[PDB]
């Protein structure tokens, strides 16, 4: 019965708006992941033979080859012009020179434990809640892990077959708070990640 | 209200940002300073203790209260050896206050002498710029608030950002102000006792607030100087004429906020600008704009190129995130499932702050480690995972 979207839906509307948001301004450019590795068709060899100085001589080649009192300074918010809060060809332009077989995977979602409701993307391995093209299937796994926490993803092959059993994660919730200006905080460190 | 959106929008990708950490870094430490700094600067010694799984990292940190008192911070960072391993979510001691001298005003910016490390030169709300010797003051505060800055320097008549202490001509600091002034102090000689030191020189070319200004590198009477002139200059000390400089550059269609000089170039610097790009010049020939690096969302206030490679260099804005270029890359063939990212040049995006990126720096012992700090009071200390720009 659709009461599913009462589990569902929000958790999927909540992926659907980071979309556009997350395109307009990243967090980290996909091609960065280890899983994600081989979204970057490019490699690193062109630096220990790249020399900066030779770069002008390019540039001129390529120019060539054509014929509460809380003020909000600028740079801090101290405690118009200056806006006050209270609550109680030129060289200016931008300049860019020297740059100018298909396999079926089936989304079984459980709702209340029990009760799926299973759809399929022969489209390859392309994330259902923002639409990127994982491409290997141990990376859409991780990506759908990491990038879509309100949900639990867990892997099951069959030969028919291959599919990914989608939840409702029941733990989900440095952060952002409202503050005027300077804030007092309690120090406290913390290690993400420290790899040897 | 839609900044009350904005919040819980920026807490969900912080999240998503934490989750994948471990596939972007080699490190991540996040430290949530007591009061937040508007400074960061990487000391440039290393204690490395015999037979210890780390080293002892310094940073010339700062304090920005709200109606408290302000010092000028010496903390340290404990930093794994490469056989070592260490995890933690602090009880040890990886980052601590060493020192915490008293200051007047919010420190704006913390700049230390390279020639003398124990003397840091500071940017005050005041008009004054000041100099301590952290050596010349205890370790433990005085509780009076009584700020005695080793020396005084007077010529500015507002607050600014931009400092600059001279490599190759000791004593020689530089400092930007709101009020259109460079101001030019020489502490080497004339030491003496006399506390207040006026302006051996002062460069009155730009027509808006001077937001940066740095030294040249290798020449010792060269620098530059960027304004909300949208205007980089190129000044030579030597000049009798303190209103023109040796070039005024029409750098950027906004307010140019900071320049970084490269340390493998003698031509090579960089500015940062509000127009939201990075502008690549060679002092050769100003007239051509080698190379605008395009991703920043909001507003660009820190421009700084890595000590380790010549073709690396990081910009820190109003976006809430850090970019890390590599020049070698401009122009590359990409994939559009490649390109879909972003532009070849651009290596790397620090996701990690939830506020505008006040500071930031490359540490020079340890190559890729840089420290971040922005207003929500959080410091960072990370260094991306190496495959990023490591070849097996
Ligand atoms: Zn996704």
């Amino acid at each position: 019965h659709e009461l599913f979207l009462q589990a569902f839906e929000k958790p999927t509307q909540i992926y659907r708006f980071l979309r556009t948001r997350n395109l307009i301004a990243p967090i980290f450019l996909h091609r960065t992941l280890t899983y994600m590795s081989h979204r970057n068709s490019r490699t690193n060899i062109k630096r220990k033979t790249f020399k900066v100085d030779d770069m002008l001589s390019k540039v001129e080649k390529m120019k060539g080859e054509q014929e509460v009192k809380v003020c909000h300074k600028k740079r801090k918010d101290v405690s118009s012009h200056m806006v006050k809060s209270y609550s109680l060809k030129s060289t200016a332009p931008i300049a860019k020179p020297l740059a100018t077989q298909k396999l079926r995977i089936f989304y079984q979602f459980l709702y209340n434990n029990n009760t799926r409701q299973q759809t399929e993307a022969r489209d390859d391995l392309h994330c259902p809640w923002c639409t990127l093209n994982c491409r290997k299937l141990y990376s859409l796994l991780k990506h759908l892990k990491l990038c879509h926490s309100r949900f639990i993803f867990n892997y099951v092959y069959h030969p028919k077959g291959a599919r990914i059993d989608v939840s409702i994660n029941e733990c989900y919730d440095g952060f952002a708070f409202s503050r005027n200006g300077p804030v007092k905080r309690t120090p406290i460190t913390h290690i993400l990640v420290c790899r040897p | 209200f839609d900044d009350a959106v904005e919040e819980r929008v920026i807490n969900e990708e912080y999240k998503i940002w934490k989750k994948n950490t471990p596939f972007l870094y080699d490190l991540v430490m996040t430290h949530a300073l007591e009061w937040p700094s508007l400074t960061a600067q990487w000391l440039p010694d290393v204690t490395r203790p015999e037979g210890k799984d780390f080293s002892i990292h310094r940073l010339v940190l700062g304090t920005h209260t709200s109606d408290e008192q302000n010092h000028l911070v010496i903390a340290s960072v404990q930093l794994p050896n490469d056989d070592a391993q260490f995890d933690a979510s602090h009880v040890s001691g990886k980052i601590e206050i060493e020192i915490k001298i008293n200051h007047e005003g919010e420190v704006n910016r913390a700049r230390y002498m390279p020639q003398n490390p124990c003397i840091i030169a500071t940017k005050t709300p005041s008009s004054d710029v000041l100099v301590f010797d952290y050596t010349k003051h205890p370790s433990k505060p005085d509780p009076s608030g009584e700020c005695n800055p080793d020396l005084r320097l007077r010529g500015h008549q507002k607050e600014g950002y931009g400092l600059s202490w001279n490599p190759n001509l000791s004593g020689h600091l530089l400092s930007a102000s709101d009020d259109h002034t460079i101001c030019l102090w020489d502490i080497s000689a004339v030491p003496k006792e006399g506390k207040v030191v006026d302006a051996k020189t002062i460069f009155t070319g730009h027509t808006a607030v001077v937001e940066d200004v740095s030294w040249h590198l290798l020449h010792e009477s060269l620098f530059g100087s960027v304004a909300d002139d949208q205007k980089l200059m190129i000044w030579d000390t030597r000049s009798n004429n303190t209103s023109k400089p040796s070039h005024s550059v029409d750098a950027h269609t906004a307010e140019v906020n900071c320049l970084s000089f490269n340390p493998y170039s003698e031509f090579i610097l960089a500015t940062g600008s509000a127009d939201k790009t990075v502008a690549l010049w060679d002092l050769r020939n100003l007239k051509l704009k080698l190379h605008s690096f395009e991703s920043h969302k909001d507003e660009i206030f820190q421009v700084q190129w890595s000590p380790h490679n010549e073709t690396i260099l990081a910009s820190s804005g109003t976006d809430r995130r850090l970019n890390v270029w590599d020049l070698s890359k401009i122009g590359e063939e990409q994939s559009p499932e490649d390109a879909e990212d972003g532009p070849p040049e651009l290596l790397f995006i620090h996701g990690g702050h939830t506020a505008k990126i006040s500071d930031f720096s490359w540490n020079p012992n340890e190559p890729w480690v840089i420290c971040s700090v922005s207003e929500d009071n959080i410091m960072q200390v990370w260094q991306m995972a190496e495959n990023i720009y490591n070849d097996e």
